[PDB]
């Protein structure tokens, strides 16, 4: 039979059968209970709208993501999300399909063990396998080397790989991602008068960020230009009218990636954690990693980031090496495409964690040889 | 959707054209230096042979 | 109309990127050949100077 | 049929069919298992890359030479190297070709006996013969007398020969060679800030030594000059950029040959062990040995050694004798050229150790008349 390539993610759940080009169903991972009282009788009001249904009734819900930073903080809601994904968005019972979840690097063990225990006890799948979210993004590019920066919505991690041999001592995981950029944008919009507070209006700020923000090639020049002319002010229409005008908030929101001091984080930007991740590698594979830097994940879709990052790394790196940044147009679904490719391989067909194996060793089987 | 796709296509075409011109220049200079070096190598080999024969004598 | 324009731009972008990548690979090969030529030139130069000095002695 | 003139060496395996001018395949003798984990599936990752393949993937391997000082310390790896040499670099099955190995003087017997046992049992050659590495280097020079200093990469030995009669009591074998010079160079580079530690970076230090180091004609004058001017500082580009500048480390690395006290060895340099080897010979053949001093082996390729050695010996020797140092341009492959010449001789065709002879007397046949 065919395998189910699910990809929990944090912000958008992407799923679909193995062997295709794009995920079959992509929908936000939010579960929102209603918060008001409700007076109409017999309206058929449910107790929790999940997935894309709660992005249409969000006016009277309190949306809450069940995955904070890669890790899962609310297991009941995550179980509800998985149940919805299997039964309503794909309509395939899990009793007859292997599953291939994905997990960020350096995550707590208990999260992974609970994930496998749920998949084997509640949904009762035949066999499931958990894979690191960066190796798949490297599969999708058709490479076999390269250092991949997978800046998702929950957590940004940077896994270097050479000739198929991952370097476990050079993984640099940073917890700045799309959600913190949404919060920072929502915080700097208040400098013009627009106040978004409700958890429903966070979605509106996210839409503003997606449609308007861009990464500046040079920060100081843009700050000077936006403060003199008015060629940058782009307007946007809220879900009820009252258009708003975003000035130099456009390139200040995604600039936080390269200067995490804006949101008070100490660490260095995504332009310098990649160079540090390279320098921890051996001295003889640094040229190949320099030449095959891969971008993935949703947050790396800002217009103009593949040039800013290349300029920064070229500034840091030695002058002789060639710096090349692979930015495929299908960046958002790169991890899932790689997952489909991996699940479609014949050599991989014996790596699944078969159910009888789980019955013999318990949920701690995932840390064992079947990784 | 079409507007965004057009913008991204324009930017990609720009960057690809720039890289292509860079590659053409690199190929030209590489060929030039390669030919010069090969001629120098021929000269050096000829000189080596002549002086070796004279040394034996 | 916009869909047609976007598709045409996409096709042009893909073909130009492919040609640029192939010429870049060939340029890398040319650079390797140039490096080998440099090494050969240096080795032959050392040969010649050593032989000349020995002949003088 | 044609004979296979293999030459194990220590650092570069040189092989080729008898009767040619140069070895057909020359490649480092290193076998490196991968050391990291490896995440790509189906990449076709082998368990051990040998020969010249492991000098390209050396970034993720742990290269280890199977021959320490002439002697062989790891027989499985040496067998793997031989198998590679026969099947992939020459592509001739050994069942139809005699072999002519080479061995340093004064080596342990068990090494030679195990070598012949392997060649007769595993590879199943028709007949093999083991020859001393210095007599071949004397063949290649077209002489019949002379004292040959064969400073390889493993061990430096100095065999005097007169009129074809070797003098077994005058062989002076010293264990300083190219590898110790590489280690000493890697140890003195730390005085400028460059630290090479990994077994892969030993190859980079070896390349530095080959391309930059030279032997000073007079040591103290060079030490004084390099400490005042800056006309000696030659720069070199690492495999990733960050050029380095070598100062008076250039002529201090190969100076260890003439003053083995630098690396803590007690013995005298290669300039004085040759004179001692001569003085042990009889009083009537010392003039001929003085006039026909032969250099061979890789490590004697330093620019300016054929003059320093002549100056030193002229200082030691009596003033009347003429001191001449034969330094052919084909020094590196001198032993193998001599091996080809010896294997191509008709008079030598009955000295091979035929397989039936080995079956009758066991591996200890090599010490017998068939030397
Ligand atoms: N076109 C876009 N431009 C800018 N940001 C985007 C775009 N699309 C998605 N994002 C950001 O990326 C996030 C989605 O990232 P995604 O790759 O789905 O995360 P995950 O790894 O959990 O799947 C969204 O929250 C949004 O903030
Ligand atoms: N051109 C060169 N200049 C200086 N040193 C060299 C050069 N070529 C080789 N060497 C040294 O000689 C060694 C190779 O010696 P070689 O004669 O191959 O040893 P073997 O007797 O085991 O074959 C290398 O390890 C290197 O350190
Ligand atoms: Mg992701
Ligand atoms: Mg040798």
């Amino acid at each position: 039979t065919t395998a189910l390539v699910c990809d929990n993610g944090s912000g958008l759940v992407k799923a679909g059968f193995a062997g295709d080009d794009a995920p079959r169903a992509v929908f936000p991972s939010i579960v929102g209970r209603p918060r008001h009282q409700g007076v109409m009788v017999g309206m058929g009001q449910k107790d929790s709208y999940v997935g894309d249904e709660a992005q249409s009734k969000r006016g009277i819900l309190t949306l809450k993501y069940p995955i904070e930073h890669g890790i899962i903080t609310n297991w009941d809601d995550m179980e509800k999300i998985w149940h919805h994904t299997f039964y309503n968005e794909l309509r395939v019972a899990p009793e007859e399909h292997p599953t291939l979840l994905t997990e960020a690097p350096l995550n707590p063990k208990a999260n992974r063990e609970k994930m496998t225990q749920i998949m084997f006890e509640t949904f009762n799948v035949p066999a499931m396998y958990v894979a690191i979210q960066a190796v798949l993004s490297l599969y999708a590019s058709g490479r076999t080397t390269g250092i991949v920066l997978d800046s998702g919505d929950g957590v940004t991690h940077n896994v270097p790989i050479y000739e198929g041999y991952a370097l476990p001592h050079a993984i640099m995981r940073l917890d700045l991602a799309g959600r913190d950029l949404t919060d920072y944008l929502m915080k700097i919009l208040t400098e013009r008068g627009y106040s978004f507070v409700t958890t429903a209006e966070r979605e509106i700020v996210r839409d503003i960020k997606e449609k308007l923000c861009y990464v500046a090639l040079d920060f100081e020049n843009e700050m000077a230009t936006a403060a003199s002319s008015s060629s940058l002010e782009k307007s946007y229409e809220l879900p009820d009218g009252q258009v708003i005008t975003i000035g130099n908030e456009r390139f200040r929101c995604p600039e936080t990636l390269f200067q995490p001091s804006f949101i008070g984080m100490e660490s260095a930007g995504i332009h310098e954690t990649t160079y540090n991740s390279i320098m921890k590698c051996d001295i003889d594979i640094r040229k190949d990693l320099y030449a095959n830097n891969v971008l993935s994940g949703g947050t790396t879709m800002y217009p103009g980031i593949a040039d800013r990052m290349q300029k920064e790394i070229t500034a840091l790196a030695p002058s002789t090496m060639k710096i090349k940044i692979i930015a495929p147009p299908e960046r958002k679904y790169s991890v899932w495409i790689g997952g489909s490719i991996l699940a479609s391989l014949s050599t991989f067909q014996q790596m699944w964690i078969s159910k009888q194996e789980y019955d013999e060793a318990g949920p701690s089987i995932v840390h064992r040889k079947c990784f | 959707e079409a507007e965004k796709a057009a913008d991204e296509s324009e930017r990609g075409m720009k960057v690809i054209e720039s890289r292509a011109q860079k590659d053409e220049e690199k190929m030209e200079i590489q060929e030039i230096q390669l030919k010069e070096a090969k001629h120098i190598a021929e000269d050096a080999d000829r000189k080596y042979e002549e002086v070796a024969r004279k040394l034996v004598i």
